[PDB]
């Protein structure tokens, strides 16, 4: 089940998955073009690894009772791929699903 | 009127547990302490220790820790108890009679007892 | 009676709170409700 | 619960434990022997009160 | 500190004289009455007061650190062991 | 610098074995975590399992545990092994790593803490058909 997003050229987009947080967080967003190996790009809530632009950017977990947002300050035309969430919770223990990509379109 | 039941002896093997009961029916007992005496066959008395029936806080020498749990019982209506005493590992030489005193005052006068109850391994 | 559910899924403390579900009374006395409350451990028993 | 599933507990400073359990040593031997050995252990049993 | 001494260790006395044993301790002491296989029972305590229950024939007093058990009119009901109890300690009494 | 780079059959029948060795190169498995993904088209990523360095092998629960994987240090070599293939698995398999991340959030003597899996490193990896011919 994926969703469908369209953001044009000049502004932002706001990433948000659905899966809610029943206390502390520590979320995992990814990248997947379609036969591309997928790629890491936000870890711990604020952490960008080697090889990531300061395009992206991740809500941290101070004062509990936010949303996960994944912002992107650049539109590009090669990023056709799927946003995924991987929500790890303390309350919800293991967590064996990726849950639901987020199509992101570009216009224009 | 004020009396203090005593529970039938009981043989066991080295290694068991034991359990000796005591109950007292005809004063208010939660204003007295309930001590434990044991006494062996050929030898004078020696202390156990005792347990606040109001609150339930036992107290034991050194040469009984770990071993000797005492553990009180009330009724619902609060007339008669059940003191308990369970022994968690039994030696050889632990083959002696038990008491149950009642301190009266701050003198330790122990003017009722108990049956006594001879256990052997 | 209580109907007590565990709280904590990650198993390590797990048992010591309980999701107690049970039968209140209405302020109306001929109907009744199905409440649930979290209750400790000590305040409960099998 | 909105949060996390927490303990309740308690803290106290351990170097000031130590410190006020060392004066409490030095005037319980007044009562007692100068070179005795004094313990504390934890509580022996009762009810949770 | 509690500190005990018994030195009537056996004595075999006859009826109808007036035998006294004595235990040299600190604090409050009891006396206590126990026969063969049975359970003991208390006669006097803190020294010199008599408990109600106990026939008029016993008596004690205490002079500073020793207690005296006054035994006078003997009768053959009256022969068992007889052992001075501070709170956690008790030395083995003596027999008649 | 680790590389990853893995080989697949490409070809399997219904109700035989199946075999996907993954070749890394670059550092030993000393600190280093394996896991394997799959992605059908048409649905998202799906986790499968991984495998720990103290060769305690833990799986999904999703898959009632089907499949086992293990790894050898005197082949530098780390493949899967499934029985029972139901023809469902046209898909493509994914060779990365994983990192065993400390989340803390209570008191530490209490056990008030849960780990997370980042997956920093990915392979290119292959795709499976399961055919009828
Ligand atoms: C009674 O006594 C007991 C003790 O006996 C007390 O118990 C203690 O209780 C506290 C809170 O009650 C617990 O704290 C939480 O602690 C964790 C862990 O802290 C550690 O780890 C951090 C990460 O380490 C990483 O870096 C190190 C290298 O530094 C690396 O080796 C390691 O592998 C790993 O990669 C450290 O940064 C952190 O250091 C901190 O300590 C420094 C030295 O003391 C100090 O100088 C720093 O300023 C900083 O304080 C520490 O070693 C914390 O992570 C956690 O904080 C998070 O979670 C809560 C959840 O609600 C959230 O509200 C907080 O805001 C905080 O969120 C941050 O961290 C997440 C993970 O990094 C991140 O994803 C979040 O976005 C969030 O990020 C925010 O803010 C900070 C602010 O500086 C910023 O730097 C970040 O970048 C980020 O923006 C809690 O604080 C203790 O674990 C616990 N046990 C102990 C101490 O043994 C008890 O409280 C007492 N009770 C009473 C009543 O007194
Ligand atoms: C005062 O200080 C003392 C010493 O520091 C504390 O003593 C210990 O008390 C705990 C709590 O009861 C004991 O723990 C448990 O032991 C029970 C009996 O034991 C067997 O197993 C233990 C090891 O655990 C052996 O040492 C022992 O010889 C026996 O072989 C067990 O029945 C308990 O099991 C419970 O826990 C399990 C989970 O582990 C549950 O599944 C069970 O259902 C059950 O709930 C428990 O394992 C401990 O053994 C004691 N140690 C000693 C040396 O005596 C006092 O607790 C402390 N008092 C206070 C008030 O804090
Ligand atoms: C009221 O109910 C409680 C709950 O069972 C009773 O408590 C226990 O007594 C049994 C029998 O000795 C023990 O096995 C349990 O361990 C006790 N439970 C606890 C929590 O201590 C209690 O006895 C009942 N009241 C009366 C007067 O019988
Ligand atoms: C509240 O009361 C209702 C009945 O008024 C309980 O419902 C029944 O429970 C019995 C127990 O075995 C079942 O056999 C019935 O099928 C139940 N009926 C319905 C309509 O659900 C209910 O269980 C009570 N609530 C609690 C928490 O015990
Ligand atoms: C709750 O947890 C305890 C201990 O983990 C367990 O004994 C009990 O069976 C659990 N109850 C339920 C309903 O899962
Ligand atoms: C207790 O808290 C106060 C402030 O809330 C702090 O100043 C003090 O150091 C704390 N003491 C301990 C032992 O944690
Ligand atoms: C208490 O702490 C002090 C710190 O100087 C130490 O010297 C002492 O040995 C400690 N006491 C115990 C019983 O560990
Ligand atoms: C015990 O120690 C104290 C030190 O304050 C000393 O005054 C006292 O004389 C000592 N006792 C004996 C019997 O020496
Ligand atoms: C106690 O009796 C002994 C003899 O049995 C006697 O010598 C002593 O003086 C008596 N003491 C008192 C205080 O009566
Ligand atoms: C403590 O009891 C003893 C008798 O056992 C008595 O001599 C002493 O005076 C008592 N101490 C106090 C402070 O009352």
């Amino acid at each position: 089940y994926v969703r469908p997003l369209s953001v044009a050229l000049g502004e932002t987009a706001r990433i948000s998955c659905g899966r809610q947080a029943l206390g502390s967080r520590a979320v995992q967003w990814y990248q997947h073009r379609p036969g591309q190996a997928p790629i890491l790009l936000i870890y711990n809530n604020q952490d960008r690894p080697s090889g990531i632009p300061e395009r992206f950017s991740g809500t941290p977990d101070i004062n509990f009772g936010t949303r996960a947002t994944l912002t992107i300050s650049g539109v590009e035309a090669g990023d056709e791929a799927d946003y995924y969430c991987h929500m790890w919770d303390s309350r919800s223990g293991f967590s064996w699903s990726f849950g639901g990509a987020t199509r992101l379109t570009v216009l224009g | 009127q004020v009396q203090l039941l005593q529970s039938g002896a009981a043989v066991t093997k080295p290694g068991a547990s034991v359990r000796v009961s005591c109950e007292a029916s005809g004063y208010n007992i939660r204003d007295y302490f309930i001590h434990w005496w044991r006494q062996a066959p050929g030898q004078g008395l020696q202390w156990v220790g005792w347990i606040n029936p109001k609150t339930g806080q036992p107290n034991n020498p050194r040469q009984f820790q770990g071993r000797v749990s005492l553990t009180r019982h009330a009724s619902w209506d609060f007339d008669t108890y059940s003191f308990y005493m369970d022994l968690k590992a039994l030696r050889s030489d632990d083959t002696a009679v038990y008491f149950c005193a009642r301190q009266r005052s701050d003198y330790w006068d122990f003017d009722v007892w108990g049956s006594g109850t001879q256990v052997t391994v | 009676t209580l109907q007590c559910t565990n709280v904590t899924n990650n198993i390590t403390m797990r048992g010591e709170l309980k999701n107690c579900s049970f039968n209140m009374t209405t302020e109306l006395r001929d109907k009744k409700q199905k409440v649930y409350s979290l209750f400790y451990r000590l305040d409960v028993v099998q | 619960i909105i949060g996390d599933i927490r303990q309740a507990h308690c803290n106290v400073s351990k170097a000031t434990w130590n410190e006020t359990l060392g004066k409490v040593v030095k005037q319980l031997r007044k009562h007692f022997g100068n070179n005795t050995i004094i313990r504390f252990a934890n509580s022996s049993g009762g009810d949770l009160e | 500190d509690i500190q005990m001494t018994q030195s009537p260790s056996s004595l075999s006395a006859s009826v109808g004289d007036t035998v006294t044993i004595t235990c040299q301790a600190n604090g409050y002491l009891n006396w206590y009455q126990q026969r063969r296989g049975k359970a003991p029972k208390l006669l006097i305590y803190d020294g010199s007061k008599l408990e109600r229950g106990v026939p008029s024939r016993f008596s004690g007093r205490r002079w500073g650190q020793e207690y005296n058990l006054t035994i006078n009119n003997l009768q053959p009901e009256d022969i068992a062991t007889y052992f001075c109890q501070v709170y956690e300690f008790v030395v083995p009494g003596t027999r008649l | 610098q680790v590389q990853l780079q893995e080989s697949g059959p490409g070809l399997v029948k219904p109700s035989e074995t199946l075999s996907v060795t993954c070749s890394v190169s670059g550092d030993s498995m000393n600190n280093y975590y394996w896991t394997w993904i799959r992605q059908s088209p048409g649905k998202g990523l799906e986790w499968i399992g991984y495998i720990s360095d103290r060769e305690s092998a833990t799986y999904n629960p999703s898959l009632n545990s089907r499949v086992v994987i293990s790894r050898d240090t005197s082949k530098n070599q780390l493949s899967l092994k499934l029985n029972s293939v139901t023809p469902a698995d046209t898909a493509v398999y994914y060779c990365a790593t994983a990192r065993r991340g400390q989340r803390i959030y209570g008191v530490v003597s209490f056990g008030e803490f849960f780990y997370y899996y980042s997956m920093d490193v990915w392979g290119k990896g292959t795709t499976v058909t399961v055919s009828s011919a």
